[PDB]
């Protein structure tokens, strides 16, 4: 793992909390470094990236009033500073790292809110089916529309990610239809501009787990809402 | 070094210059490194448009590492090539 993230942190509400994530054998400095948030049993929620050559930094509007990044390129180091500290704020937080996709992820950050008062919270990305039963050795298709055009340079920008109990996601599909270094052929991709599909052919038992898809275009680099995908329990 | 055989993607926004060229900032997903980068620019037809590269020789050192390459593209429509192959990264420019 080349990216190491800072220890779980059990937080008093209203107060605030700094996350680290540190490289090794790559310079953060020619990286997009992200921070995305995944609250208990939930989907995964884009924060923000930098650009730690300029110090330019995006956000979710969602996260605007909550969240900051700053980036040390002499040590090598992103952070994520959450801010008024709510229950809303309980969640395992990953530092990822690429723009056609996050082929880098921390082993992420579990932040605990202890109980009490205090604090304050502060484009669509359509995924369907939010739950899908399959048959082992079936076709499995997961759908994603997006509001507004993904393409840039003529290429989607529509990535495909897979995420087993306990585990960060890992890249699968990137630039709509490629397929990572190291993952099977039965995962494809297909579509362009605002409609997107995954395929597992045939499904097999190692691939129950919850998939996602993302746009990386533009700003903000949304997430899909998800798709748990079971073995059928009859 | 011998010509890199596997795939490349853009690790950040291509950037334009103030004199008329533009930065892309490739990452390389092949496991032949020490190579040398295959780099190719296109018109709107198709044909090969020469001495476009200002980057001499591009070679990727660690694939960990991303590698910049500055190119001069034409005025209009063009394409930036980069990796070899069919499914090689084919970037569509407006000049």
């Amino acid at each position: 793992k080349l990216l190491e993230q800072s220890g779980a942190e059990l937080v008093k509400p209203g107060a605030s909390v700094r996350l680290s994530c540190t490289a090794s054998g790559f310079n953060i400095k020619d990286t997009y470094m992200s921070w995305v948030k995944q609250r208990p049993e939930q989907g995964l929620e884009w924060i923000g990236r930098i650009d730690p050559a300029n110090g330019d930094t995006k956000y979710d509007p969602k996260f605007q009033g909550k969240a900051t990044i700053t980036a040390d390129t002499s040590s090598n180091t992103a952070y994520l500073h959450l801010s008024s500290l709510t229950s809303g704020d309980t969640a395992v937080y990953y530092c990822s790292r690429g723009w056609e996709g996050f082929a880098y992820w921390g082993q992420g950050t579990l932040v605990t809110v202890s109980a009490g008062g205090g604090g304050s919270g502060g484009l669509v990305m359509t995924q369907t089916p939010a739950s899908l039963a399959v048959s082992l050795g079936q076709r499995a298709t997961i759908s994603c529309r997006a509001s507004e055009n993904v393409d840039r340079y003529g290429n989607s920008f529509m990535h495909w990610y897979q995420q087993k109990a306990g585990q960060p996601p890992k890249l699968l599909i990137y630039r709509a239809s490629n397929l990572e270094s190291g993952i099977p052929a039965r995962f494809s991709g297909s579509g362009s501009r605002t409609d997107f599909t995954l395929t597992i052919n045939p499904v097999e038992a190692d691939d129950v787990a919850t998939y996602f898809c993302q746009r990386s275009n533009e700003v903000p680099w949304t997430f899909g809402g998800g798709t748990k995908l079971e073995i059928k329990r009859p | 070094y011998v010509m890199c055989t596997g795939s490349f993607k853009l690790e950040k926004e291509v950037a334009e210059t103030q004199h008329g060229t533009v930065l892309v900032q490739v990452k390389y997903e092949g496991t032949d490194a020490p190579c040398k980068i295959p780099f190719s620019t296109q018109d709107e037809k198709g044909v090969t448009q020469n001495g476009r590269l200002i980057t001499a020789n591009p070679i990727v050192t660690d694939k960990e590492k991303p590698v910049n390459i500055e190119t001069e593209p034409p005025f209009g429509e063009s394409y930036i090539i980069v990796g070899a192959g069919e499914k090689a990264l084919k970037l569509s420019w407006f000049k």
